[PDB]
């Protein structure tokens, strides 16, 4: 159930995050390979960016956020004094 | 599912049927710990950064 | 005089940050170097179904199901 | 149980610039009280003080003659009071009037019920601490698909009077206890049902079944 | 004709000072029958809401293509 | 002296946003990276005739 078929021919990355595992609830890790994934119609997603296994379809959801918070403080105090006496 | 999965739930199948509970709820721990509790049935792609 | 300056950077999926790197640079660094972000998913025994199990007969997969659930709460329970 | 809202008061002890933002009215009433049916619970008083330097013009005229206006700003540390309150049901209370709770998050911590620090849609944020947010449905369909089941909330000071009057620090039934915010060393939590609370790194899809596989 | 095809049948407005008179004269913050109650402004910390039916509000993110049929296949 | 600079960028769609990118490179690189901005659909029991 190798994806080197599919590779050798349209030569393109396999998308590494994939459904179908176990997963630890407890732990928060993944445990092993429950649905069967194989790759025998090379199957691809629509953009033409990875293989996918023929067990599971893409939704293209693209998005981005950004946030960016910058805050600057500055504080200056500056203090100066002089006093001068004389006695003739 | 998965050959291995269909293995091992083979085997706990025929633990039970050899009326034998005891190995069967060791083998269906070692399940457990094999293969978690859940199964992913929805990720999402991505990366983040901060 | 006194300076403190603290740098914390955590990343998930793309390229192995560095310092000296863009946001352009990162952003079009991610095009293999995808990371699941989010997951949902089931119960297990809510696959352990007769018609998932050509193998087994109906009955017997019903009480698999069974031990292997109360296997799962067993160990929820202990831990 | 009903939750009919929170407000928390707030009183100004010196000057009037901390209690423009530390106030929030009730939702249902408009007003630091809560709604028909509902009593009142003390969550939590505490005092909170802040230096401002308010800058303020004045027309000065010494003999009638010498008119000058002066202009000074003075630094003060302003301090106010502010106390927030809890509306649980007094008794048999209308079902299903009220208000539904969707979580709190601070700035600092997370919401698990939603993963973010925000309230879900159809959602309205009140403040009710310096930093704690609490997300209130209005709408009965959005809250109920959006909503857990709530239990009461208590403080480090006071604790939960729905216990099994005697008011414990402790979640009623199998309600579970998760810490909700902590100011000035004095513990906030509130009270959800055990069930739906989780690891919560895998949001589990429960929806169908209703029901476990049925027999043949 | 331009209303009645953009428009939701509409059972009245409350605020946080007075409720609706339409409640089933006492007046309630109550939508009457199966009008569903969506928070509309919140002016001041005074809230202020709206009364329409349950059956044309929805998720929102899908806008059904609900016009025919205007009754269920009908049987043979 | 207080600066507080706040930038918030959300986008569905095109290449991953950068802050140095301009709008005429995002709208120039949307020509794969679309995405469904709307919707409309019919009632599952809809599809389900003789
Ligand atoms: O100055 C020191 C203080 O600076 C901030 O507080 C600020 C505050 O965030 C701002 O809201 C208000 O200034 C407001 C300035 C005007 C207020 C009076 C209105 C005047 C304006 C001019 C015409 C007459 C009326 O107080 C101070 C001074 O900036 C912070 O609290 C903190 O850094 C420190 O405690
Ligand atoms: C470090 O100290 C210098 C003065 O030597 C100052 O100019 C600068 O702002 C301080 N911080 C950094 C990050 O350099
Ligand atoms: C930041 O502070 C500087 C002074 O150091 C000021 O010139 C500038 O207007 C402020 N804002 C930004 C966005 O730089």
């Amino acid at each position: 159930t190798g994806f080197q078929i599919c590779k050798n021919a349209l030569k393109l990355p396999v998308l590494e995050v994939l459904p179908g595992g176990g997963w630890d609830n407890l732990r928060n890790v993944d445990m092993g390979r429950v649905m069967d994934l194989t790759y025998t119609n090379c199957k691809t997603t629509e953009d033409g960016q990875y293989i996918i296994p023929d067990e599971v379809y893409t939704i293209p959801q693209k998005e981005s956020n950004l946030e960016m918070n910058s805050e600057v403080l500055e504080s200056w105090m500056n203090y100066q004094s002089t006093t001068s006496l004389s006695i003739n | 599912l998965s050959l291995g999965f269909t293995k091992a739930l083979m085997d706990i199948c025929d633990q039970l049927e050899k009326n034998q509970t005891k190995m069967a709820t060791y083998l269906a721990e070692l399940l457990i710990l094999n293969y978690g509790t859940h199964v992913i049935t929805s990720v999402d792609a991505g990366a983040a950064l901060v | 005089l006194s300076n403190r300056t603290n740098s914390r950077v955590q990343s998930f999926g793309g390229v192995p940050f560095y310092p000296g790197i863009t946001l352009e640079t990162w952003q079009k660094g991610i095009t293999n170097h995808l990371v699941a972000i989010d997951r949902a998913g089931l119960p297990l025994h809510f696959f352990i179904k007769p018609d998932k199990l050509p193998g087994l007969p109906g009955p017997l997969v019903k009480k698999l199901s069974k031990t292997v659930e109360t296997a799962v709460r067993h160990y929820y329970t202990f831990n | 149980f009903t939750f009919g809202g929170v407000y928390q008061e707030c009183t100004e002890l010196s000057g009037d610039v901390l209690c423009q933002n530390l106030e929030q009215k009730n939702l249902l009433t408009g007003d630091f009280s809560c709604p028909p049916g509902y009593s009142p619970v003390h969550l939590l008083s505490q005092t909170h003080e802040e230096g401002y330097s308010r800058l303020e013009c004045k027309k000065k005229c010494t003999l009638k003659i010498f008119c000058k206006t002066v202009c000074e700003d003075v630094f003060r540390v302003a301090k106010a009071e502010f106390r927030a309150y809890w509306c649980v049901a007094a008794g048999q209370v209308p079902d299903n009037s009220g208000l539904l709770f969707g979580g709190v998050f601070t700035d600092k911590t997370i919401n698990p019920m939603t993963n973010a620090q925000s309230c879900p849609a159809g959602y309205i944020p009140l403040n009710l601490f310096e930093s704690l947010k609490v997300c209130v449905s209005l709408d009965y369909e959005l809250g109920f698909k959006f909503s857990v089941p709530f239990g009461g909330f208590f403080s480090c000071i006071m604790g939960n009077p729905l216990v099994n009057a005697p008011s414990l620090k402790k979640c009623p039934g199998g309600f579970s206890q998760h810490l909700a915010v902590i100011s000035d060393g004095c513990q906030v939590s509130y009270c959800v049902k055990a069930g739906i609370f989780t690891g919560g790194s895998l949001l589990p899809v429960r929806l169908p079944p209703y029901t476990k596989p049925p027999l043949m």
